[PDB]
């Protein structure tokens, strides 16, 4: 069964960098793509970026280019990294699967969500 | 060229169908901007309902069905009160990036 | 005259993927085809240019042993004159092929709980392969009219896909290892014979 896990205590201090990890079962990272979205408390969710099936990224336009997403096909893991945080970034972050090879061209399945709060 | 808007207010009594419209800032939404519908559980649980403007996700009931019925993207559902109390967000694929709407709060009866 | 290294070929720990199938040359040894045929594990043993019982006496120039892991349903495409994803884009056997195709189920090795996704095959290709071609390139495909130009858009697929081997998949979808022996039976100095 397809399943998404992402884990971390999260909490950050201003002006440092913390990273979150997404761990997957039931599907191969070569057959799908992974997209990340960010949910500040009580607002609408914004899309951060996507790591395509075999490397190569896209990012949200005005969102800082000083961030990167990366993955490991061997262990079936995905990592999001931001190198500097600002207090508006306190949010819940979600991993998501994009099935653009076959039928369902959108975000097929979604993770359980991780709280990331600075200060 | 990123603004996408939704009504964000809805109510359908059980058995009655409603349509919520999500519209872009490039005029009527193109087929290229693939439409997505996601469902929000009140316990911070998310799932994907519609992709590619017509495709249901695997394992979602056939009661859910949507298309470009109007010029702007929209979605419809027959009324099942217990499992349809949810928030719904529309997403459009601009070639550069995905944009998510504010989301519509469904309050059946 | 030492024995041929068939044990390495047939009892190797990890087999190669379909698109990067490994070729092992064999030469200058005494082949023992009886051993392999007599064993019962090999689900599909098919010799095309020769007969399996004759093999113990023929003398060849040299022989190539290929290996890869494919899905159970696609075993048929490993034969002269058929088509499919494997034949067209991965591993094409020339017409008038002369050798033996050996396959057996390996569900107890190549499939683990949670699925095994390390075996890859080429799915989108510009054109079919020439016989015994081994294109390992990962050039970004382009299924759309627009030029992809190396950016993996919604119509710029990566040309490799990984098999999904669940421990409880159907027999059709379980991984079968395949070994193809190709005897190029010229009249150059014979190097491999049977006792
Ligand atoms: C491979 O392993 C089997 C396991 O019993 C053994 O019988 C055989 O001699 C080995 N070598 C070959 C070439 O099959």
């Amino acid at each position: 069964q397809v399943q998404l896990k992402q884990s971390g205590p999260g909490l950050v201090a201003p002006s440092q960098s913390l990273s979150i990890t997404c761990t997957v079962s039931g599907f191969s990272l070569i057959n799908y793509a992974i997209s990340w979205v960010r949910q500040p408390p009580g607002k609408g969710l914004e899309w951060l970026g996507v790591i395509w099936t075999g490397g190569g990224t896209n990012y949200n336009s005005a969102l800082k280019s000083r961030l990167s997403i990366s993955k490991d096909n061997s262990k079936s893991q995905v990592f999001l990294k931001m190198n500097s945080l600002q207090t508006d970034d306190t949010a819940r972050y979600y991993c998501a699967r994009k099935d653009y090879y076959g039928r369902y061209y959108g975000m097929d399945y979604w993770g359980q969500g991780t709280s990331v709060t600075v200060s | 060229q990123a603004v996408v808007t939704q009504e964000s207010a809805l109510t359908t009594s059980p058995g009655e169908t409603v349509t919520l419209t999500c519209r872009s800032s490039t005029g009527a939404v193109t087929t290229s901007n693939y439409a997505n519908w996601v469902q929000e559980k009140p316990d911070h649980l998310f799932t994907g309902l519609i992709g590619g403007t017509n495709n249901r996700a695997p394992g979602v009931p056939a009661r859910f069905s949507g298309s470009l019925i109007g010029d702007k993207a929209a979605l419809t559902i027959t009324g099942a009160q217990t499992e349809d109390e949810a928030i719904y967000f529309c997403a459009l694929w601009y070639n550069n990036h995905w944009v998510f709407g504010g989301g519509t709060k469904l309050t059946v009866l | 005259t030492n024995l041929c290294p068939f044990g390495e070929v047939f009892n190797a720990t990890r087999f190669a993927s379909v698109y990067a199938w490994n070729r092992k040359r064999i030469s200058n040894c005494v082949a023992d085809y009886s051993v392999l045929y007599n064993s019962a594990s090999f689900s599909t043993f098919k010799c095309y240019g020769v007969s399996p019982t004759k093999l113990n006496d023929l003398c060849f120039t040299n022989v190539y042993a290929d290996s890869f892991v494919i899905r159970g349903d696609e075993v048929r495409q490993i034969a002269p004159g058929q088509t499919g994803k494997i034949a067209d884009y991965n591993y094409k056997l020339p017409d008038d092929f002369t050798g033996c195709v050996i396959a057996w189920n390996s569900n107890n090795l190549d499939s683990k709980v949670g699925g095994n996704y390390n075996y890859l095959y080429r799915l989108f290709r510009k054109s079919n392969l020439k016989p015994f071609e081994r294109d390992i390139s990962t050039e970004i495909y382009q299924a759309g009219s627009t030029p992809c130009n190396g950016v993996e858009g919604f119509n710029c697929y990566f040309p490799l896909q990984s098999y999904g081997f669940q421990p409880t998949n159907g027999v059709g979808y379980q991984p079968y290892r395949v070994v193809v022996l190709s005897f190029e039976l010229l009249h150059a100095p014979a190097t491999v014979c049977g006792p």
